[PDB]
């Protein structure tokens, strides 16, 4: 039920999703082991994700939580970077996505900084880089991220570095 | 997958360390996020 619709880069959704995706660039603490370096990106398509199916299973839960949460879901836009992204444009998130050794327990993990999930696009830890090169910072080869609307309602804070 | 803390329904990850990092958030239920945008892309080599 997924279609994939391109943006054009005179679209000001376009404009404002390449701006989060470039404004949320950060260097990291592995010196760009994981994700490659690079200050930024070249944008070569953007795709707005469309299935009604996906779209009312997370609307349902959004209404569960924020009756629990005196009306308020705590809705956030953060990035989310896999290499089962063209699985879950298809069948949603689920279990199969979850970080079964991340910090916060068995979860599905979000970030605000793009270049945090650019760090998993390959694999966790960034795992052997691309496909066709083998490396971990390939400028030939085309990467994807997910830009996602995430609930979450009462949020336990955690501490931690 | 694991449960959220009793009385919660996702765990913020506060960065306490390294100032200039963002948030980072875990939920225990795939409903609770939607894929909005498909972004291709490629790294850029710094000049
Ligand atoms: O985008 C992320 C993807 C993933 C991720 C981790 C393990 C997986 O098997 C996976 O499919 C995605 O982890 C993150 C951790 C912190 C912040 C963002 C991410
Ligand atoms: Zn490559």
């Amino acid at each position: 039920g997924t279609i994939l619709i391109d943006l054009s880069p005179d679209d000001k959704e376009f404009q404002s999703v390449e701006e989060e995706m470039q404004s949320t660039v950060r260097e990291h603490r592995d010196g760009g082991h994981a994700g490659g370096i690079f200050n930024r990106y070249n944008i070569l398509k953007i795709q707005k994700v469309c299935n009604k199916k996906l779209w009312e299973r997370y609307t349902h839960r959004r209404k569960e939580v924020s009756e629990e949460n005196h009306n308020h879901a705590n809705e956030r836009m953060l990035f989310h970077g896999s290499p089962f992204v063209n699985a879950i444009i298809h069948k949603g998130f689920d279990e199969r996505h979850a970080y079964i050794g991340g910090m916060f327990g068995a979860g599905i993990y979000f970030a605000e900084n793009s270049s945090k999930s650019n760090q998993y696009v390959y694999g966790i830890g960034g795992g052997t880089g691309c496909p066709v090169h083998k490396d971990r910072s390939c400028y030939i080869c085309h990467r994807q991220l997910l830009f996602c609307r995430v609930t979450l309602g009462k949020s336990f804070l955690q501490f931690s570095a | 997958m694991a449960h959220s803390p009793p009385g919660h329904h996702s765990v913020t990850g506060r960065p306490s360390v390294n100032g200039l990092a963002l948030a980072e958030y875990v939920i225990y239920r795939g409903e609770q996020a939607y894929p909005e945008y498909l972004i291709t892309y490629q790294i850029m080599r710094p000049e």
